């Protein structure tokens, strides 16, 4: 129940950072990976003798409520026009709120999809999809 | 304990990078418990215990010695089971080095034979009628310089009158000089007693003098000088109408600035009621008299220093049998007092198993374990050191510190490069059966391991696991100690109006149930608890089953046709 | 890459040295130019890149290849660190984030192949107030210099 | 193993090409298991185990002996299969040669008679106030000469005074240099006290002396001459004005220039405090005392060194029964201590069967195997090396250490040019059934080989293939070693409460399941596995089928005239 004693990361305990700033009004974040695993089969038997890894695919999703200031478009972390070619890679960190310790990091993030919605009575929702080169979980120990 | 070193003040925002042969080294990891060590060590205050969170602090304060090597073993033995926080105290009763030249008694913040390599000197700055200081600590190559020392502000009298005189009086009872009077043409304007009250700081005096239409006191820009008024120097009849009259606090300016020097302390020499020996420039001269002293014959006073510190594990870096007895007696005292502890000991090189039994015969105590093996370790900078057993004891202590309460050090690997002797299977069995903890060697296809065969204390009987296996006893120790301290807070400490025996029983059962939910304890009897209350006292009795580890496996193979 | 063993335009030289003279001269920490001719093909080559500094125990000091690459590396790293960290609040910064940044910087550096692989775990940090301290371990770019061969005739 | 002797680092980038008649006669092949040997060897030092990888290193390390002949076959016994990594150790307790003349003691790291052929002498060089040293070694054709030995940078004086005097003074309890002084006329100018600091380094002293306006310091022309001031010879009143003064350290400079050169090592003679005697020139002298000792009746102390070193297929290079008795007991203990061993032996130039039956009667341990034949091998040099049986055993051992785990040495070829004995079919049958290995000659269609008939060991009972034959035992030995390590890691360091019989059973099936996929074993009856658990103890039984091998066939012929 207490802040420190809870063995499980609630959404409250977690903080999301980009380039030395927190991301305000964040709502969701998902990370998916595929090692390109395959099975080896031969004439001798149907059962797969071994499994091997072929290709590494890594994507992370983020959703956000469009603030009147400090949006991804305003902040330059995301781009709309041809300016994207002038945007370098980005690194994302997911952080423990209590001590600012690192939980997991995404390296070499680059954008894939950018989505935006407006509606009569809902809050403006901003979504973006990032593809990255590697993901590492170090500096914890 | 004391975390000795606070921040260094900084001057500029910058990033600097410099190649080096060596890095910052290890670091203390998160830990439930604390690890205490005593040993030969250069640097630091004798008979004082220091807490270390990083190897950098250990280098910075425990400048060298086998103790510092022990810390490296504690954190470098296993990255997964990195040892926790550290408490350290040097056995050697080192002395400071001292220099008494130029009206100043100069002493070293450093204690030991190194302290004589400190050189300090004063110089005369003819440019501003001021003294100058330089401090060089050659071994650490630490160079410091101060200039314009003593001069705070200048006074000019601007009127046409014949003579303006500045005077400061002296008190011989306390040796202070606490008056400052401006007189012009045998007439006085104001007098400032420098004994607090109206003119405690020189800032108010400068404000007071500046208000006078015929005078101006102007601040010296070379160094912050807002000293208290009482620190002004003895001054007698200085002509204010002249080009410049200086107001001086030679020791006061020295006292403030020199406090920030990392090597030196300053005292003002009283002549040998004797007046003050004048502070004057002198040659940069070595400090003298700093030594390491000798270790005490008995370490009991040192061990008593660690009482009420919470360090569960303590390791003396020695092989002396008498010293081991002192620790065992000390640990016995603390355990009964309410501060459980464990001691890890190991002596000499390749000592005979019979001598090990001799130590066992002399000493049989569950609160201590005796390590037999001696070996060599590869450490930072590539140097490999061949060391006695008590350095191996640190590795066991550092390992056990990192491990959780419920997990034993049994069978875990160790990084030690090699061992003096390779015990056989029968040799190992004799040691373990006789309450001796040892190290075992095994070889893979292309790998080699050094393993801790089992947890055993000097206590021989196998009947009771808590007595034999320190891991089991440790689990009981932390369970009870954590329970009681919590219980003290709720009922004794916190204001409780009423209490019944049954209420205590429920609270105990609540506590135990939580531990099981955290997997700290496997099972226990719920109905076995007993509570009795008698006036202002209560008796509590309960039982919990110790955890059992996996020891033996026997295998047989049968070959057959088809 | 080093200047070692690469050719030169020079038509002729005043001096040509013996192998022992080159060895003594090279070990002293002096650059020399050697003449090579084989199969009617003549060049002038840079024997080595060692500097005036004497101690071979410090390749970063002795040889140009280590120093040159090291000089640019620190310049690039220093600029990035100053921009990322200095103009930010201490409260949201900590040791762990610093450690991750370094690994990412060394990670992208390795992909470019400007360095050999590095022990990522060795990186560790300390933080206190406005001040922080960092230590890291990295392996250099090597270079193959000498070889040895032997011959045997078995009459068949 | 004791590390192989090093080599000088790179001097210059180049391509070194040379020609030798013999060159490399062999080298190690990729392997996991290791091959061990002991025998007579001229080189190295005794009671030491060395790691061999190439023939040239062993040849240089062991200049002569039966060892290299045994080694050469092992790396060339078969084109495909080679022994791989080899451990070797010389038996006899050889000693180095020595000489003590002119304040110096000369000793050779090489132990043996050949060391006496080393000639070392000192010559006086008046042109530079120095000594020359020459070494001659006929057998290795190793010669070394050095000039201007014992000279350190000179000093000269420039002032007017009648004299400038220099001295070097020594510590009375160590004979080390403690102080050296510069003096001008009747007055002193400077001195350097050898207590650390810049006073240790002649490089700094050159700078410091040059900084004096009246003194000059200049270095020798023959390469570097830097040396610590501690090594400087005692000098008194060296006149600096008229001529430059030479700084002397004959011992220090000699050691540096003669560095490496392991054929010769130097010790300074303590004159009969035993003062450091002055070094004197002396004519070239043959060393003495270089000897090769006798082999003791018991090599058990020698054999124990190979324990805990991961060896396999040991081969002792001797025929006498006493050695074979020791090793048979030794390997037995190795099997007990979880590091199983196997051995291959020979009985000399037996060339007869009846003696073998007596020997086989003596030895019937399953862990040892005997070979009967003796023959001639052609070396790389082409010598018709006629050798006893126990050299042929090495070829078998060299082949076996290269062959894979699950295959036998049976029926495979051999390099041997010719044999002393060829047997009948009945003789082979009787010999084979007795439990003795033999080599047979086969010729058909003008194609001749020598083959291993079988792999049976000295153990008699055919009813136990695991005991009788190498293929079952070798594979079985590795299997248990791998399984034992995994089980210890998985189970021992875990709590008993979460462990049970069923999980143990599943683990075994998975281990045997993945083993079967690798095809290292035949299929196994998974159901047969069953377990019992009680407290900290558990018992396991399993059934497995071995790897078979097809040996004999039978054919018949019929002609039907059409």
């Amino acid at each position: 129940a207490s802040e420190a004693k809870q063995t499980v990361h609630t959404g409250n305990t977690v903080l999301l950072m980009i380039k030395g700033k927190p991301v305000g009004r964040a709502q969701s974040a998902s990370g998916q990976r595929e090692y390109g695993t395959t099975g080896v089969y031969e004439i001798g038997s149907i059962m797969p003798q071994e499994h091997v890894y072929l290709r590494y695919e890594g994507t992370i999703t983020v959703e956000r409520l469009r603030m009147k200031k400090e949006n991804f478009a305003d902040l330059g972390y995301a781009s709309l026009g041809e300016e994207i070619l002038k945007k370098d890679i980005i690194d994302i960190l997911v952080v423990d709120n209590l001590t600012k310790q690192v939980i997991i990091s995404y390296h070499g993030c680059s954008a894939n999809n950018y989505n935006e919605t407006w509606q009569t009575n809902e809050i403006v929702t901003e979504e973006i999809e990032f593809s990255y080169l590697t993901a590492s979980d170090k500096a914890r120990t | 304990a004391v975390e000795p070193f606070p921040r260094r003040p900084i001057t500029r925002p910058h990033a600097s990078i410099e190649v080096d042969t060596s890095g910052i080294g290890g670091s203390a990891g998160s830990s439930e418990k604390v690890f205490c060590l005593i040993g030969q060590a250069e640097g630091g205050e004798p008979n004082t215990v220091y807490e270390l969170r990083n190897y950098s602090q250990a280098k910075r304060l425990f400048r060298s010695g086998e103790l510092l090597d022990a810390i490296e073993l504690a954190w470098g033995s296993n990255p997964n089971y990195t040892a926790g926080r550290i408490l350290a105290m040097r056995i050697e009763d080192a002395k400071p080095a001292s220099a008494e030249i130029g009206g100043l008694k100069i002493t070293s913040k450093i204690y030991g034979n190194v302290a004589n390599n400190i050189q300090v000197g004063l110089e005369k700055n003819t440019l501003s009628d001021s003294l100058r200081l330089r401090v060089i600590f050659q071994d650490d190559r630490f160079n410091e310089v101060y200039d314009n020392i003593g001069n705070i502000f200048t006074i000019k009298y601007k009127g046409e009158e014949a003579n303006a005189t500045f005077s400061v009086e002296h008190d011989e009872e306390t040796q202070k000089a606490s008056r400052l009077v401006l007189k012009v043409g045998d007439q006085e304007v104001k007098s400032y007693d420098l004994t607090g009250g109206a003119y405690d700081y020189t800032n108010a005096i400068i404000t007071d003098i500046n208000q006078l239409p015929d005078f101006e006191a102007k601040l010296s820009p070379f160094g912050d000088k807002n000293l208290e008024s009482s620190k002004l120097d003895k001054i007698e009849n200085a002509n204010i109408k002249d080009k410049a009259v200086y107001v001086k606090a030679v020791f006061g300016d020295l006292e403030k600035q020199t406090a920030y020097n990392g090597i030196v302390s300053f005292e003002q020499l009283n002549a040998e009621t004797s007046p003050i020996k004048t502070i004057e420039p002198f040659e940069l001269t070595k400090l003298k008299g700093g030594t390491n002293g000798e270790p005490p014959a008995t370490w009991a006073d040192k061990l008593d220093k660690f009482a009420h510190e919470g360090g569960y594990y303590i390791v003396p870096l020695s092989s002396k049998q008498s010293v081991h007895a002192e620790v065992a007696s000390f640990v016995k005292e603390r355990s009964d007092a309410g501060e459980p502890m464990r001691a890890i000991v190991g002596g000499g090189f390749n000592e005979s198993k019979e001598q090990l039994f001799g130590r066992q015969a002399s000493l049989s105590n569950p609160r201590v374990s005796l390590v037999a093996n001696s070996g060599t370790f590869v450490m930072d900078d590539g140097r490999k050191n061949h060391v006695p057993a008590y350095m191996v004891a640190v590795a066991l202590g550092g390992l056990a510190s990192g491990l959780e309460i419920g997990e034993s050090i049994t069978f875990k690997p160790l990084r030690v490069s090699s061992l003096d002797q390779i015990y056989e299977s029968i040799d190992l069995d004799e040691l373990n059966e006789n309450g001796i903890i040892s190290i075992e060697f095994v070889r893979n296809r292309t790998n080699t391991f050094f393993r801790i065969v089992d947890d055993v204390t000097t206590f021989n009987d196998k009947s009771d696991p808590v007595k034999a296996e320190m891991a089991v006893g440790e689990a009981n120790d932390f369970l009870v100690s954590e329970l009681k301290v919590q219980l003290e807070d709720q009922f004794i400490g916190t204001r409780t109006i009423n209490t019944s025996a049954s209420i205590i029983k429920d609270f105990i059962q609540s506590y135990l149930g939580r531990k099981k939910r955290d997997n700290e304890i496997q099972d226990f009897p719920a109905e076995d608890v007993q509570v009795i209350v008698e006036g202002n006292e209560a008796r509590i009795s309960m039982t919990v089953y110790p955890i059992r580890s996996f020891k033996k496996i026997s295998v047989s193979l049968v070959y057959k046709q088809q």
